[PDB]
């Protein structure tokens, strides 16, 4: 593969021609054109994961939308980076307030 | 409907010799 | 081929009759009949092809 | 034999009346 | 026949999809019009609930005009079909 | 007549409603809404399929976010439920304008 | 050919509060709501249609929705 330098599975040369050609970054010069695809594969691997173990779980083997939006509003990480988003497909967070509760 | 030779007044009258 | 026909059911079936009824043809009528007839034979009526 | 031949006879008969699918006991009853 | 314990065309539809279906065969049934084909296939729809516990989601696809002459049929034979109803697919 | 107190029976609805993937909107007129605000100034919008449920998912993540707050700031003062000042409270503090 | 609201219902609206954390309710949780998001939307298209005459042109593919509303202040993900 044109990938395995550094562990890297995704694809290069496509990914190659548009790193390079970035269009933001006058020359990438030494240089980590495939520090995105590093980046990439590292959320993959992640995503994998997370998606096994909740697939995996509810007595099931299928990732419904809920699961996802679960996950997504699980990290804190995710939260910092981006946290003025939504997950379709799914419900808000359940909440019933003790002074509205009877 | 049929569209025939231009001809009215012929439903029966050509018929009750038709029988 | 499972294909039975409507007289399976003999002597419980009504007949069936057809009524011819003719129409004449007015004088706008075939005014414009013989107007787009012309239309077409300038057009060599689009069939041909 | 005669005594043969019907039991053996209406108990066929009765059979092809009943056996059809049936089910256990618990849940056809 | 191998039926579970209406009129002789639509049961001997019903007996033609019970030798099919058991046999896990189809057969293009081409009954004219007035014989109840539809009757037939609910007549099998219905015989596959006693003739074993498969029931499972059915589905069957029809011209839209034909709609009632198929729910309306379940509602007057056999109207144990369970249904839910699909209509504005993105939220009604 | 097995009629028990509101709020319990309220918080069984509470229990059903935010439990799974149930579209709590019976909203084909927000669909309508969204095609009155679309063709209110343009036309020929010939857009995509599933774009509908996108964009009301985002009504639904902007209005709930909305009435958790507006709930917030309600048990923040005397009064439980929704109540319209709260939303003033929350949507002026958004920076609405 | 176009199509107006009726209300925004008593039962949907009550299901948006039982997902809001809202057991029983007031006089004001029904409409207002509905009122915000009127609000809220006319805003974002009023930048939409800024946008979209400055220049006069039409828009892109579906992406346009999430940027829009990131934008705007609650966006979307989900495909
Ligand atoms: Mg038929």
């Amino acid at each position: 593969s044109r990938s395995a330098k550094a562990g890297l599975t995704f694809p290069v040369g496509r990914v190659h021609r548009l790193l390079r050609r970035g269009n933001y970054a006058q020359r990438i010069g030494s240089g980590a054109p495939v520090y995105l695809t590093a980046v990439l594969e590292y959320l993959a691997a992640e995503i994998l994961e997370l998606a096994g173990n909740a697939a995996r779980d509810n007595k099931k083997t299928r990732i419904i939308p809920r699961h996802l939006q679960l996950a997504i509003r699980n990290d804190d990480e995710l939260n910092k980076l981006l946290g003025n988003v939504t997950i379709a497909q799914g419900g808000v967070l359940p909440n019933i307030h003790q002074n509205l509760l009877p | 409907f049929v569209s025939e030779h231009t001809i009215e007044s012929n439903i029966l009258k050509k018929a009750n010799q038709k029988r | 081929l499972l294909r039975r026909l409507k007289a399976d059911v003999e002597k419980q079936m009504p007949a069936k009759y057809e009524h011819i009824v003719y129409c004449k043809l007015s004088k706008r009528q075939r005014f414009l009949y013989d107007d787009f007839m012309s239309r077409a034979q300038t057009k060599a009526t689009l069939a041909s092809g | 034999e005669k005594k043969r031949k019907i039991i053996q006879e209406r108990i066929r008969k009765h059979k092809e009346q009943e056996s059809q699918h049936m089910l256990t006991q618990e849940e056809r009853l | 026949d191998v039926p579970v314990p209406l009129r002789t065309y639509q049961k001997q539809g019903l007996n033609w999809l019970a030798s099919l279906y058991n046999n896990h065969t189809n057969g293009i049934l081409a009954d004219e019009m007035g014989l109840g084909k539809t009757i037939q296939t609910i007549s099998l729809l219905a015989y596959l609930a006693c003739e074993k516990e498969n029931w499972g989601p059915h589905l069957i696809v029809v011209p839209t005009s034909v709609l009632l002459n198929w729910e309306m049929e379940f509602k007057r034979f056999a109207p144990g079909f369970k249904v839910l109803t699909y209509y504005g697919s993105p939220q009604q | 007549p097995h009629r028990y107190k509101p709020g319990t029976v309220a918080l069984r609805e509470i229990r059903r409603f935010q439990k799974s993937t149930e579209l709590l909107i019976r909203k084909l007129p927000f669909q309508r809404l969204v095609r009155e605000i679309a063709q209110d100034f343009k036309t020929d919008l010939r857009f995509q399929s599933s774009a509908i449920g996108a964009l009301q998912e985002s009504v639904e993540a902007y209005l709930v976010s909305l009435f958790e707050d507006t709930n917030l700031a309600a048990i923040h003062a005397k009064r439980v439920t929704i109540q319209k000042k709260e939303i003033k409270l929350a949507r002026r503090l958004r920076g609405e304008r | 050919l176009r199509d107006n609201i009726q209300g925004i219902t008593k039962p949907a609206i009550r299901r948006l509060a039982r997902r809001g954390g809202v057991k029983r309710i007031s006089g004001l949780i029904y409409e207002e709501v509905r009122a915000v998001l009127k609000s809220f939307l006319e805003s974002v298209i009023r930048d939409s249609v800024t946008y979209t005459e400055h220049a006069k042109r039409k828009t892109v593919t579906s992406l346009d929705v999430v940027y829009a509303l990131k934008r705007q202040g609650r966006t979307l993900y989900g495909f």
